């Protein structure tokens, strides 16, 4: 059965995968090929029934693709829509239907990035417009609108504890460390040398003065803000670093995304633990089960959403 | 009106999109042909074997919408010049396969970015399409008046925005442009989208653009104020360049979703449409030029050639002009013949060159107004425009007028002339060989006798042009030199262009040459101070005339005889560009040349640097005696 709204089927470029903190998962997809080039958002309570669209607890269909998705909380799912908007969706009482709370478009181009901040209340976009958007999730409003950067928003990731702090990363080769405390708030950090094109950010889950990043060539490097010299990297793909996450360990392993197909996972010193190569397309998302430390599922365009058994 | 398109980088459905464009007045749309996130692999396994279809089908829109309504938008993760050889293989063959869907869709044009210094391979790909092929697709570089990194907010604590003044600097843009279009050897299917920014720059870096290929602005809703009633409108200085723009005839591009949320998308356009209403009418010059503008044609040469009927026809409609002649001989009537003598006293009145006869009309007019009696010659070597002048003098003019069949230069007169009355200029005023004619028949005017007209100088200004030095170069013909059509001059309504500096004379003549050995040949050395960063593709001619005393007919643009449209202005181009830096001196030299059977000229520049000297010896161009 599928639920009362949901469609027949979900587009074949899946975007995001997000586990909730009970275990519920969140699927983000896009259509980006064909006669309709639009977008969905699902939630699976079986996060083993995923992709299966007759077996999903809710189901809606955005008006454009899904660039990047996060949960806002509980209910709350906030959207990096093609159209330029940032949509906020509200799920269901019964969690059963998935209903636009908001749909603003103040960006002048693809929306490609979001992340929502410590508090919760607050979060951050970047665009292909070159801008970074700082929003009010209750008040349905930007609150600033930053134009640091030279070219596109590749990433932008709010600080784990710190509403003030965010990282932000560019095709104008610029690392930005934001703090809407400060008067100028953004600082470029980075290594001596300009190198290749920051594509992706991870903030350390414990040490919030640490995080990782990966570039357009597969690097992969571990910065401490304060040295504010990378001192740890290393050549875990052939191709472009989509994305990073870290597992909900007390020590955390680091997943790595890629579009050379695979998945790896990390430990402290960035070495190879693991690594897939389930996948026959992009691999676009990873979330650690909240409920298995030891399970990682990923999402990609060859619409696979594998389940990872990690050691 | 305006022409106007949508920009968008969003197309969920192709019909519905296009539709709500057209509903708000879109005249066109820039779409992408493939997703813009939909990356694709071309060497490496697993992700080059995807499965299609690549993008939607062509089936979606009819041919005619294909080729009329969409403008074509390339993929922006295409990045042919990426420090990632990986990169820069997927980019190539993307490009190519992107490039090439557009040209099987037979769209009008496709959109690339310039927003890098760097284009190289950008170029090449693109250079390398166009020689696949034979086609009239055209290539719009979307690049901006001020480069996004010179405009970014002053919000980097430990990286700040440089506040002082770089005069070079803030016209790097433009250098991505002239760069990426020499790589592309100035192919006429690559033209420009100026994107404009929410903070126009210093003036300078606006006239960089003057002369090269506008073929669209591209406005983002950003830089659109709102009014105290909440419409979208623009800054004054916004305005001057719309202005500026709408005289470039450019197709205006809307970019950017709506800020304005209590009014539509028509709202924008709309502004635009008031804009285009308001501006001042065109006048009689600009009226009579529409058509002309940028048309390259050649100079007329009436000594050499008998011209068709309907050219005199065109000639005889400027009226400031025969206005002009009319007052000059009615001056110089009342200064040859005293009111004592209006009735004994008939002056020998001679209009060499004829025509069809509105001199002669003139003379007569000006005879009337100033209440003196006149002997007319009507002296034409036309045999075509003679019939005119003998069915006048039959059926009007009587045994007044006396018509002359002949070459004044042949022609031998039964009495001298008191007064000659000639309009045998051009648009570099001794370019129809006005000296030689004049000077063969300067033997039948009186020891006394007056020239109508009496001088005449014309004027040289450099000018730059991007789309003049390559409509120039189109001018190739098959069985001549291939290089022949940059060493001829052309009489051009320069349009599109930039005067690099202020006319200053070239050559004159004085009629009648009193000189004992008569010498029309010359050598001139100008030198013209230029204060921008520019590229000289030529020089502008004009000519100023002295008919008689204060009575003068120009076309210098600072003299410019009100209303009069005879002449356009005449066009010398040069073979190879030159960068000229702001402060430098442009150094032209200037030859007039003949023997017994014709008349060139011969030009050269020889600062900043040399070019070759052009025409020698009147191999590409002359003018006939
Ligand atoms: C009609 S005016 C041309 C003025 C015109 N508006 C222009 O743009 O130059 C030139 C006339 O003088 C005549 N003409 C030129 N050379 C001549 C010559 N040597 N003897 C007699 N008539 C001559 C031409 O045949 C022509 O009719
Ligand atoms: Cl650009
Ligand atoms: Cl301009």
């Amino acid at each position: 059965n599928l639920p009362p709204n949901a469609p027949a089927c979900m587009e074949r470029q899946l975007e995001a995968a997000r586990y909730r903190s009970d275990g519920a998962l969140l699927l983000g997809a896009s259509s980006l090929s064909g006669r309709c080039w639009a977008g969905s958002l699902w939630l699976f309570k079986d996060p083993c029934a995923a992709p299966n669209e007759g077996f999903c607890s809710a189901g809606v269909q955005t008006e454009a693709g899904v660039a990047d998705l996060t949960w806002v909380g509980e209910r709350g799912i906030l959207v990096a829509s093609d159209s330029g908007a940032v949509e906020l969706w509200e799920l269901d009482e019964n969690e059963t239907l998935i209903v636009s709370k908001f749909c603003k478009y103040e960006h002048d181009d693809i929306v490609s990035t979001v992340s929502v901040l410590s508090s919760g209340t607050q979060a951050v976009s970047g665009s292909k417009d070159i801008c970074i958007k700082v929003w009010d999730l209750a008040q349905q409003v930007v609150l600033s609108s930053y134009r640091a950067h030279a070219a596109q928003v590749t990433c932008v990731a709010a600080s784990p504890h710190k509403d003030s702090v965010f990282l932000s990363c560019s095709e104008d080769n610029r690392i930005l460390l934001w703090d809407t405390r400060c008067p100028k708030p953004a600082s470029q950090i980075g290594c001596s040398a300009p190198g290749y094109l920051p594509t992706s950010l991870a903030w350390h889950p414990q040490q919030s003065e640490v995080f990782v990043f990966g570039d357009e060539n597969g690097t992969v490097s571990l910065v401490d803000t304060k040295s504010t010299s990378c001192v740890l990297s290393s050549a875990v793909h052939s191709q472009c670093v989509t994305g990073l996450v870290f597992s909900p360990h007390s020590v955390p392993f680091l997943a790595s995304l890629s579009e050379d197909c695979s998945l790896a996972v990390l430990d402290s010193s960035l070495s190879e633990l693991f690594r897939s190569q389930a996948h026959r397309d992009f691999v676009r998302d990873a979330t650690w089960s909240p409920l298995n430390h030891s399970l990682l599922t990923t999402v990609g365009w060859d619409h696979q959403v594998v389940h990872h058994v990690v050691p | 009106r305006v022409s106007s398109g949508r920009d968008l980088n969003c197309v969920p459905e192709i019909a519905d999109t296009l539709g709500a464009v057209a509903k708000q007045g879109f005249d066109f749309l820039c779409m992408p042909v493939f997703h813009p996130r939909f990356k694709r692999e071309f060497i490496q396994e697993p992700a080059k074997n995807r499965p299609g279809p690549q993008t939607r089908s062509d089936l979606l829109l009819s041919g005619r919408d294909w080729n009329t309504l969409i403008v074509g938008k390339l993929s922006p993760w295409i990045r042919p010049d990426s420090k990632v050889e990986k990169i820069r293989r997927n980019s190539e063959a993307a490009m190519l396969q992107e490039l090439n869907f557009g040209a099987y869709l037979g769209l009008p044009a496709f959109l690339l970015p310039l927003n890098q210094e760097d284009n190289t391979n950008l170029a090449r790909v693109l250079t390398n399409h166009i020689h696949t092929g034979h086609h009239s697709s055209m290539f719009w570089m979307r690049v901006p008046l001020v480069a996004p990194e010179d405009l970014r907010d002053d919000i980097i604590e430990n990286a700040p925005t440089t506040h002082t003044e770089e005069y070079s600097g803030e016209e790097k843009t433009w250098m991505w442009w002239h760069n990426f279009r020499t790589l592309c050897d100035y192919s006429k299917r690559i033209a420009v989208a100026l994107e404009i920014g929410a903070d126009l720059p210093s003036n300078h870096v606006i006239d960089r653009w003057l002369g090269e290929p506008i073929k669209a602005a591209i406005l983002p809703t950003s830089i659109f104020l709102t009014n105290k009633k909440g419409f979208p409108v623009l800054s004054k200085m916004h305005q001057r360049l719309i202005f500026r723009l709408l005289k470039l005839e450019v197709q205006f591009i809307i970019t950017g979703t709506n800020h304005h949320s209590e009014k539509e998308f028509c709202s924008y356009l709309q502004y635009l449409e008031y804009l285009s209403q308001n501006r001042p009418p065109p006048n009689a010059y600009e009226l009579f030029a529409k058509g002309y503008e940028d048309y390259l044609q050649s100079p007329l040469q009436p000594l050499m050639d008998n011209l068709e009927s309907q050219t005199y026809e065109v000639f005889e409609k400027d009226p400031i002009k025969y206005s002009q002649y009319q007052q000059a001989i009615y001056k110089c009537l009342l200064d040859r013949v005293p009111e004592e003598e209006k009735d004994t006293n008939v002056q020998v009145l001679m209009v060499l060159g004829a025509g069809r006869g509105p001199l002669v009309n003139a003379s007569l007019r000006a005879a009337k107004q100033a209440d003196r009696r006149i002997k007319l010659y009507a002296v034409e070597k036309n045999p075509n425009a003679v019939v005119t002048l003998e069915n006048w003098q039959f059926e009007e003019w009587g045994s007044q007028v006396t018509v002359v069949s002949s070459d004044m230069r042949e022609w031998v007169a039964p009495e001298k002339a008191d007064i000659i009355v000639s309009e045998l200029l051009g648009s570099f005023a001794d370019n129809e060989l006005s000296p030689e004619c004049l000077d063969g028949a300067q033997h039948f005017l009186k020891d006394d006798g007056v020239s109508i007209p009496g001088e005449y100088t014309s004027f040289l200004a450099p000018i730059s042009s991007s789309k003049l030095y390559n409509e120039v170069r189109a001018c190739r013909e098959k069985d001549r030199d291939p290089e022949a059509q940059f060493e001829m001059p052309y009489v051009v309504r320069l349009h599109n262009f930039h005067q690099l500096s202020a006319p200053q004379p070239c050559f004159t003549f004085s009629h009648p040459n009193r000189d004992p050995m008569i010498d029309n040949n010359r050598y001139c050395t100008l030198e013209f101070p230029v204060e921008v960063n520019t590229v000289l593709h030529g020089f502008a001619g004009y000519f100023e005339t002295v008919l008689y005393q204060d009575i003068t007919l120009s076309i210098r643009p600072e003299t410019h005889s009100p209303g009069m449209f005879s002449w356009f202005p005449i066009l010398f181009p040069i073979k190879q560009p030159i960068t000229v830096r702001e402060g430098q001196t442009i150094c032209v030299r200037f030859w007039r040349c003949s023997n017994s059977k014709k008349v060139w000229y011969e030009w050269a520049v020889t600062a900043p640097v040399c070019s070759a000297i052009h025409n020698p010896t009147g191999r590409s161009y002359t003018i006939g005696l």
